C-alpha cells in the first residue's frame, strides 16, 4: 500500500534522537511569511503578527526507497509530525503566542527523495520591541524579530536563511504605518549564554515610517487655532478687559486640557517628544500674550499702551513662524 | 447484524482504514462542497477592524471505502467519538485572528453517512475574523467584510472547495445587528492562492454592511447645527457689547473643539481624512471665522480718525455687520447641502 | 464485588458500545431536562450578554443499562466512569462561550436507578446573550432566554421535554445588582429547521426588572431640585442682576455636567432613549429660563416696565404648570 | 525491599486497587476534616461583587485499604503522577465563579500516607468568589465575605465535611490588604444545602473585611470641609462686593459638584442610598442655600430701614451657619459610627 | 553502542528508572543549585501591585542512579521528550499570582546531562508574579520586590536549595525597563518557612526598582505650575477691572481641582498620605488663597475719605505680590529638600 512505504520509513525511527547525533551540526533552512501584520500597542511596546513559519533541512533517515518514485513529493498527513525530529525553533522575544487548530492543526508536511522534509505550522504571535518615543510623530520604529533554539548548540543546530526571499509579503496594509523593504541584517546574533553554551540565533528587522497625517489634522491643527484664536482677541479694545482677559485663558486652558487628554493615552517615558514640546511652546506663547495684556493693563494705569499693542501684534507673527519653521526643520 | 458490528467493520481495526490518507489517492482531486449558516453575527468594531461570528460549517464529499450495502435506509448517522477517526480536509480561515471550538457537554460536531458513500460533516465553529475596512464615508459607508476559507496541507490536485449551487450562506431569522443592517444579498467567489509550495484552492464570501444613520446622525449632527446657530445669534448683538459677544464665540468655539475631540476617540487612528471629521472642520472654521471678523469689526470700529470721521466707519461697521449677517446663513446652507449632495451621491 | 458488577454493566467485559444511542433504529427517547440557578447577574448592555451558573440536568432510561441484581435501586457512579456511556449532546443554541469547571475533580453527578432511569448532572457557566431593547431604559423590562437543543441526532430520533411541575427550580438567596428577577418564568418549544432535517429545541424564558432606584436618586433629584432652583432664581427682582446671573450660570453648569455624565454609559444604539429625552427637556427648560431673564433684562435696558413685569410674572405663573404637566404626561406614558 | 515495588502494591497495578469506590462502601459516611492556608488575599473589587483569593487546601482522611504495614516509618511522602491514581473527595466550591489549578514546573499537589491508613492531601488553589456586600455605610462599611464547601458527586449519607478542632483558618502573617484590614476572628459555621436531589455536605467560612477609613476620608471629606469653610469665609463679607461675592459661591458651588461627581464614578451603581452620597448631598445643599440666601439678600437691598433688616438677617444667618453644620456632622458621626 | 539502546538503557523501559521515586531515598537530602536568567522585565502596574517578568529558570542536581559510563564525552544533551519521563524537583513560586509555560513549536525545555550524574534543566517561564509595594514617597520612590522559589511536596530534610555562589541572577545587556532604572546589586536570602506540615526548604530574590521622576515630573509638576502663574498674573490686575479678574480665578481653581482629580486617577486607592498629594495640596492651597486675597482685597477697596482704603489695598496687593513668588520658591526647595532624603 501506498502507506506501507511511510511505515517502512518510519520503522525503528525514534524521533528523540537528531540527526548525526555524532556528526556535523545539522543546517536547518528557515523561511517566513507574513499573513496579517497587525498593528502596535504602544500602551503595551509590543506588536501581534500571524505568520506561516516554515523550515527545512536534510534528514538521511527518511530517504525514500527505490519502490516509490511519485512526481515532486510525497505529503503525509498533518497528523503524522509528532512521529518525526524537529528543531525546538521558538521566538526569543515573545511575550504571547498560540497554535491554531480552528479545524484542525494547520501544518504542511512535504517529503522530498533525497531526504529533505519542510514543516510549515501557523503561528500567531504577540512579539515586543523597545518603543523609542523622541521625536514621536514622525518616528522611525524598529521592531526586531529572532528565531532561535534553546535544546541544541552551535555544535548541533544551525539557522540560515533562504538565498532567495526569506520574507515574502502580500499586502500588509497597516492602519496607521508602512513598509516597504526590510533587510535580513544582524543574520546571526549568536547568543552566549553562561552556564550552557552558545546557541544560534537569526534577525530579521522591520522599519516603520508613522503615518504623520492623523496627527497633522488632529492635534496640530486645534492648537494652531487656538494660537490663531489668541492672536485676534489681541486685536481688540484693552479697555474692554471683561473681553479681552477671557480669551487668553480660555486659549491657555484648551491647551492645558489638551496636553492632558493626549498625554495620558500615550506610553509613558521619561524623555521629552516632539508633540509634548510642541504643546508647550503653544502653551508658553499663549501664557506670554496673557502676560503682555496684563503688562499693557498696568501701564495704562496716552498712547503708551498703543506703541506696546502694535509692537507685539508685529512681533508674534514673526516670532511664531520662525519658531515654526525651525521646528518642521529640525523634526521633519 | 447487530449496530454494534457494522460501525466497527466500516471503520475501525477490522476496517482495515487508513485515516490518514486522502480518498482517491494518486487519483482526481476530490470535491469538498461547503456550504456555511450563520447564526450569531455581531460584535463589529472598528478598533480593530475585526468582528465576532457563530456559524454552522457543513461538508459534504465522497469516499469510496465509505459506501456500504447493508442498512436499507441511506442515512446513517455517526457519534462524534468515531468522527474523530476518519479523513477530514484540513479548511481554514485565512484571517481567522482568534478562534476556538465549542465544546460544553460534547464536542458538538454531527456526522451522516449516505449509503452510496456521501458523507457530510458539520462542526459548530466561533471565529473573531478581521476585515481591512475604509473610513471614507465613516458615518454612511458601505462596508465589505470578508470570509476566506481554504485548504492548508493539500495542493490543488487534492482538494477543491465549491459552494452548494442553492442556497449557499443561510442565515437565522432572529439575526439582528447593532449599527448595522445586513444586506440581503452576499458575493462568493474565488481566491486561489499562489505560495512557495503548490497552488491552495480558496473560496470566500463577501458581506454588504451598510450603517443605520440615527445614533451618528443626532449626536454628532444636532449638537453641531444648535451650535452653529447659536454663534449666529450673537451676529445680532449690537457692537458696543464686547463682552457678551466674546464670551458667546468663547463658549461657541469650545463646544466645538470638544464635540471634535469627543467624536474622534472612537475610530482607529487613520491616515486619510474621514467623512465626519471634514464637516466638523468646516463646523469650526465657521464659528471661528465668525469670532474673526466680530475681533476685525471691534478693531475697525475702535481705530477711528483723530465730526472726526464722525459715523462714518461706525457706519462701514454696521454695513459689514450686516452684509455678513446676511451672507452667512447662505453660505452655511449651500454648504450643507453642497455636503449632503456629496456624500449621498 | 462492587468493581466487577460496575466493569460488567459497563466497560471491558459488559461489551457496551457506548456509541450506539439508546434503541438504535427504534422509537425516539423522549428525556427530561430541567436547570438550576446558581448564580445570575453580571448583565452589561454594552456587551448584550450575561453570566450564569447553572447545575444541568438530564434524566432518560436506557433498556440495555438496566439491572435486576443489585439490592440497592439507585447507585451513585463516578465522573471516571460516566465518560464511558452513551449520553445526550445538548448544547445551547446562543452559548456564545461557555466552559466546565475542573476544581479538584470533574463535577458531574451519574446514578443509575434498577428499573433503568439515571440522572445525569453537570456544573455550567454560560456567558449567553440575549439582545435587549433600550426603548424604555429608566422603566425597561427584558426578555432573556436560554435555548436547549440537541445537534448529534434529529427530531425523529431525540425529542426533549421539561418537567412537568418544577421545572426552573431557583435558589433561594439569589440576589441581583440594579435587576430584579421575576418569579413566574415562560416556557415553550422553539423546533427549528435547518438544512439537514429538523432538530429538537427547547426554551426558558426570563423577565427581568431593571430597578429605577439609583437612576431615579441620583438622575432625576438633581434635577428636579435645579429645575425649582432655577424657579425661586425666577422669583428675584431684576434690579440685582450678579445674584441671577449667577444662579442661571450655576443652575446651567450643573445641568449640563449631569447630563454629561448621564449619557456616557450605554452602547451606541441608533434611535433614542428613553433616559435621555426627559434629560433633553429639563435642560431645554433651564435653558429657556436664562433665556427669559436675559430677554427681560434686553427688554429692560430699551413704560415698557410694566409690560417686562407683566410678561416675567405671566411667566412665572406658566412654567410650573408647563412643568407639571409634562413631568405628569411623562411618567404616565411610561409607567403605562 | 525497592520503594517501586511497595508503591505499586499499596496502589497499583499489582495492588489491584480500584480508586472508582468510595472507602468503606455501603458503610458509614466519611468524614473529611479540611483547614484552609490562606496565602495572598485582595484583587477585592465591589464593582462586580468579588474576590480573588489564593490558598493551600488541604484535607486529611482515613482510607482503610491504604494502610501499610511493612516500613519501621509512619509518615510517607508520595508523587503527585501517583497521586492521580487513587481515591479522592470531590469538594467543590459552591461560589466559585472561575478558578483554576497551578502547573507551573509541576502540578504543586502534595500527598502524604499514614501507617494507620489516614491519608492528608493537599493543592494550591486561586478562587476568584463572590460575595454580595451591602453599601449602606460604604466609608465605614463591614462586610462579612462567605466561602464555601460541598460536595457535588455523593450524598451526606456518603460524605461529610469537618473543620479542624484546632488551627482551621491559617493565614500568613505577612499578608496585608490595601484599603482593607482583615479581622482576626473567623466564623465558622454549616451550609447544609436541600437541593433537588438529597442533601449535600457544606462547610463554610465568613471572612470579616473592614475598610480603611482614611483614603475616603482625606479626599471626599476634607476638600468638602475646606470649600463650605470659604463659603462662610464669602458669607462674612458684606453685600457691596457683590460680583466678588457671586464668583466665590460660583467657584464653592462648581467645587463640591465636581467633587461629588468624580467621587460617585466609582461604586458599582445600587439603588438604596449610600452613606457618601447622603453626606455629599447635605454638603451640596448647605453650599447651595449659603449662595442662594445672598442672593435673597443681595434681593432685598433704598430706605435704610430695609438695609438695616438686611443686615440683622446677615449675622443671624453668619451665627446659624456654622452651628447648623456642626450639629450636623456631629449627627451623621454619631449616628453612623454606631449602627 | 547505538543511541536508541544507550537512551533507554539510561532510562525507559529496560532501565527501569522509577521516575516517581527521589533520587536518594531514605537517604541524605539531595542539594539543588539553582540559578536564573532574566531575558525580559517590563509591564510593571501601580493598580494590580504586580508585574510581569520572563525568566529562563535553570537546575543543577546530582542524580546516582543517572550516571552512566558509556559514551566517552562527559556532557550529553538529550531533547525534551525523554525529559519529560524522569525525576524533577516540585519547585514553585510562592507569589506567582498566575503564569504559563511556552510552547511554540516544542515545549521549549532544555536538558543535560553529566558523566558523573549531574544534570541541567531548564525552562522558559513567565511570572505575573506579585509584589506589594509602598507610595510613601510614589514620584519618588524606591521599590523592592521578591520572587521566592520553594518546594510544595517535600521537606528541609529531603530538598534544600542554594543559590549560585557566582553568577547566581544574570540579566541581558538589552535590558531596559519602562519608567524604571533596575539597580546593579540584587540581595538575595532565604525564606525558610514553617507551614503546619513540617518545613518547607525556601530561598528568594529581591530586586530593586528605582522610579524615574521624568514622566511624572513634567506631567504633573509643570501644568499645576503654570496655572499657578496664571493665579499670579490674574492677581496682578487693577480692582477696577473687577469682573475679569474674579473670572480668572473661577477657572484657576476649577482646572486646578481638576488635575489632582486626575493624578489620583491612575493610582490604587491606598488609606495612607501619598507624596504627591501633599505638592498637589499646597498648589490648590496657594491658587484659591490668591483668589481668597482677591476677594479681600475687593472687600476693602469697595468698602467706601476715599484714599485711606484705597491706599491700604494697593499696600496689601504690593505686599502679596511680593510675598507669595517667595512662599512659593520657599515651598519648592524645602518640598524637594524633605523628599530627597
Ligand atoms: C554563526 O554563528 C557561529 C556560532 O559560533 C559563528 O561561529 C559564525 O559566525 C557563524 N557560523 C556559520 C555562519 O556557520
Ligand atoms: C471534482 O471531482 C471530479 C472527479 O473527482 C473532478 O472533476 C475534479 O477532480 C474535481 N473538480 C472539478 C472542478 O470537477
Ligand atoms: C417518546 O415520546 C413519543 C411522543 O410522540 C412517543 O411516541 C415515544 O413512544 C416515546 N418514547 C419513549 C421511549 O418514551
Ligand atoms: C462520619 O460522620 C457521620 C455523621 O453522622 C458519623 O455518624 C460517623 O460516626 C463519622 N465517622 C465515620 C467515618 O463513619
Ligand atoms: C547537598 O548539600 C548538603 C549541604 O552540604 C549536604 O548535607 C548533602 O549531603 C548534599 N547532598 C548531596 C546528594 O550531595
Ligand atoms: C437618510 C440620511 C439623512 C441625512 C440627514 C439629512 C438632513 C437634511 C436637513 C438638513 C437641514
Ligand atoms: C475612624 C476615624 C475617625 C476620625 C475622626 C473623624 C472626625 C470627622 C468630623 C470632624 C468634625
Ligand atoms: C530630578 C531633578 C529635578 C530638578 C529640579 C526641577 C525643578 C523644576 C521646577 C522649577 C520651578
Ligand atoms: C533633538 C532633541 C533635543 C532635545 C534636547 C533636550 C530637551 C530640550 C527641551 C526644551
Ligand atoms: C535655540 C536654537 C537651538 C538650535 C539647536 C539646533 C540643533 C541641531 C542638531
Ligand atoms: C527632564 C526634562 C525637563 C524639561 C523641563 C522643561 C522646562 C521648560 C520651562
Ligand atoms: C470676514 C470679514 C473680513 C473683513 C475684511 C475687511 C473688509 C473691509
Ligand atoms: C484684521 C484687520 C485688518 C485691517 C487692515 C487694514 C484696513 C484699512
Ligand atoms: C393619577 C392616577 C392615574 C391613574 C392610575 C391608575 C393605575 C392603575
Ligand atoms: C489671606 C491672606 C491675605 C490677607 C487677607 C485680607 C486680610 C484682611
Ligand atoms: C507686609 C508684608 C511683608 C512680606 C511678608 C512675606 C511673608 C512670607
Ligand atoms: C494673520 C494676520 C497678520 C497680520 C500682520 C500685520 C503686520
Ligand atoms: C511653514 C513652513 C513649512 C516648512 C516645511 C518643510 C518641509
Ligand atoms: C431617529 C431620528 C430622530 C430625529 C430627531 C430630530 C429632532
Ligand atoms: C483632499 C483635501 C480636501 C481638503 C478640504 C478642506 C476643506
Ligand atoms: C439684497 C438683500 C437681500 C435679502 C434677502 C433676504 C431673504
Ligand atoms: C435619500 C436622502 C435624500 C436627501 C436629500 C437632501 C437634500
Ligand atoms: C404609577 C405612577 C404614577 C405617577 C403619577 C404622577 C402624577
Ligand atoms: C416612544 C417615545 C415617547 C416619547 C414621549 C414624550 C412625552
Ligand atoms: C485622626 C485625625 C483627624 C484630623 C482631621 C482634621 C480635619
Ligand atoms: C530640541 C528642540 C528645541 C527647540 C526649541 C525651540
Ligand atoms: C471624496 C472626495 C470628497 C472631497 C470633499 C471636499
Ligand atoms: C442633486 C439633488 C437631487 C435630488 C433628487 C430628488
Ligand atoms: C393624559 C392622560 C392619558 C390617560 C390615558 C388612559
Ligand atoms: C465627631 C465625633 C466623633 C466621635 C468618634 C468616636
Ligand atoms: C441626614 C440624616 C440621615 C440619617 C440617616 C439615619
Ligand atoms: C496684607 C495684610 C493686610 C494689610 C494691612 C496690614
Ligand atoms: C511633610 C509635608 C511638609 C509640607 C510642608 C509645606
Ligand atoms: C536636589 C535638587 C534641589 C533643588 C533645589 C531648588
Amino acid at each position: 500500500s501506498t502507506s506501507n512505504i511511510l511505515n517502512r520509513l518510519l520503522v525503528s525511527y525514534d524521533p528523540r534522537i537528531r540527526p548525526n547525533f555524532k556528526g556535523i551540526p545539522v543546517d536547518v533552512v528557515v523561511n517566513i511569511f507574513i499573513n496579517s501584520f497587525g498593528s502596535i500597542q504602544e500602551t503595551t511596546m509590543d506588536y501581534r503578527v500571524n505568520i506561516f513559519l516554515r523550515q527545512k533541512w536534510n534528514d538521511p533517515r527518511l530517504k525514500l526507497p527505490s519502490d516509490f518514485r511519485g512526481s515532486d513529493a510525497l505529503t503525509v498527513d498533518p497528523t503524522m509530525y509528532k512521529c518525526l525530529w524537529k528543531p525546538d525553533l521558538f521566538f526569543a522575544n515573545e511575550k504571547s503566542a498560540n497554535f491554531h487548530d480552528v479545524t484542525q492543526e494547520n501544518i504542511l508536511l512535504f517529503i522530498f527523495r533525497d531526504g529533505d522534509v519542510l514543516v510549515s505550522m501557523r503561528l500567531s504571535i504577540t512579539l515586543s520591541c523597545p518603543l523609542d518615543l523622541t521625536l514621536f510623530p514622525m518616528d522611525t520604529q524598529r521592531c526586531k524579530m529572532q528565531l532561535e533554539s534553546f535544546g541544541y548548540t552551535t555544535d548541533d543546530l544551525r539557522f540560515i536563511w533562504q538565498s532567495g526571499d526569506p520574507v515574502q509579503l502580500e499586502k500588509i496594509a497597516l492602519p496607521q504605518f508602512d513598509i516597504k523593504k526590510e533587510d535580513i541584517e544582524y543574520g546571526n546574533c549568536t547568543k552566549y549564554y553562561k552556564g550552557t553554551g552558545y546557541y544560534t540565533c537569526v534577525e530579521v528587522i522591520f522599519t516603520l515610517r508613522r503615518q504623520v497625517g492623523f496627527y497633522m489634522m488632529g492635534v496640530y491643527a486645534p492648537t494652531l487655532l487656538i494660537v490663531v484664536l489668541s492672536w485676534l482677541s489681541f486685536w481688540i479694545n484693552p479697555d474692554a478687559s471683561a473681553a479681552r482677559v477671557p480669551l487668553g485663558i480660555f486659549s491657555v486652558l484648551s491647551l492645558a486640557s489638551e496636553c492632558t487628554t493626549l498625554a495620558a493615552e500615550l506610553p509613558k517615558v521619561s524623555y521629552v517628544k516632539a508633540l509634548d514640546v510642541w504643546l508647550i511652546a503653544c502653551l508658553l506663547f499663549g501664557f506670554a500674550s496673557l502676560v503682555e495684556y496684563a503688562v499693557v493693563q498696568v501701564m495704562l494705569n496716552p498712547t503708551a499702551a498703543k506703541r506696546i499693542d502694535l509692537y507685539a501684534r508685529a512681533l508674534f507673527p514673526f516670532c511664531f513662524l520662525f519658531f515654526n519653521v525651525i521646528y518642521w526643520s529640525i523634526y521633519l | 447484524m447487530s449496530p454494534s458490528d457494522f460501525l466497527d467493520k466500516l471503520m475501525g481495526r477490522t476496517s482495515g482504514y487508513d485515516a490518514r490518507i486522502r480518498p482517491n489517492f494518486k487519483g482526481p482531486p476530490v470535491n469538498v462542497s461547503c456550504n456555511i449558516f450563520i447564526n450569531s453575527f455581531g460584535s463589529i468594531a472598528e478598533t480593530t477592524m475585526d468582528y465576532r461570528v457563530n456559524i454552522f460549517l457543513r461538508q459534504q464529499w465522497n469516499d469510496p471505502r465509505l459506501a456500504y450495502n447493508e442498512y436499507p435506509d441511506d442515512s446513517l448517522d455517526l457519534d462524534p467519538s468515531m468522527l474523530d477517526s476518519i479523513w477530514k480536509p484540513d479548511l481554514f480561515f485565512a484571517n481567522e485572528k482568534g478562534a476556538h471550538f465549542h465544546e460544553i457537554t460534547t464536542d458538538n460536531k454531527l456526522l451522516r453517512i449516505s449509503r452510496n458513500g456521501n458523507v457530510l460533516y458539520s462542526i459548530r465553529i466561533t471565529l473573531t475574523l478581521a476585515c481591512p475596512m475604509d473610513l471614507k464615508n465613516f458615518p454612511m459607508d458601505v462596508q465589505t467584510c470578508i470570509m476566506q476559507l481554504e485548504s492548508f496541507g493539500y495542493t490543488m490536485n487534492d482538494l477543491i472547495f465549491e459552494w452548494q449551487e442553492q442556497g449557499a450562506v443561510q442565515v437565522a431569522d432572529g439575526l439582528t445587528l447593532p449599527q448595522f443592517i445586513l444586506k440581503e444579498e452576499k458575493d462568493l467567489r474565488y481566491c486561489t492562492k499562489h505560495y512557495n509550495t503548490g497552488k491552495f484552492t480558496c473560496i470566500e464570501a463577501r458581506f454588504h454592511l451598510e450603517r443605520q444613520m440615527g445614533y451618528y446622525l443626532i449626536q454628532m449632527y444636532i449638537p453641531s447645527l444648535l451650535i452653529v446657530i447659536l454663534s449666529w445669534i450673537s451676529f445680532w448683538i449690537n457692537m458696543d457689547a464686547a463682552p457678551a459677544r466674546v464670551g458667546l464665540g468663547i463658549t461657541t468655539v469650545l463646544t466645538m473643539t470638544t464635540q471634535s475631540s469627543g467624536s474622534r476617540a472612537s475610530l482607529p487612528k487613520v491616515s486619510y481624512v474621514k467623512a465626519i471629521d471634514i464637516w466638523m472642520a468646516v463646523c469650526l472654521l465657521f464659528v471661528f471665522s465668525a469670532l474673526l471678523e466680530y475681533a476685525a469689526v471691534n478693531f475697525v470700529s475702535r481705530q477711528h480718525k483723530e465730526e472726526e470721521m464722525r459715523k462714518l466707519f461706525i457706519q462701514r461697521a454696521k454695513k459689514i455687520d450686516k452684509i455678513s449677517r446676511i451672507g452667512f446663513p447662505m453660505a452655511f446652507l449651500i454648504f450643507n447641502m453642497f455636503y449632503w449632495i456629496i456624500y449621498k451621491i
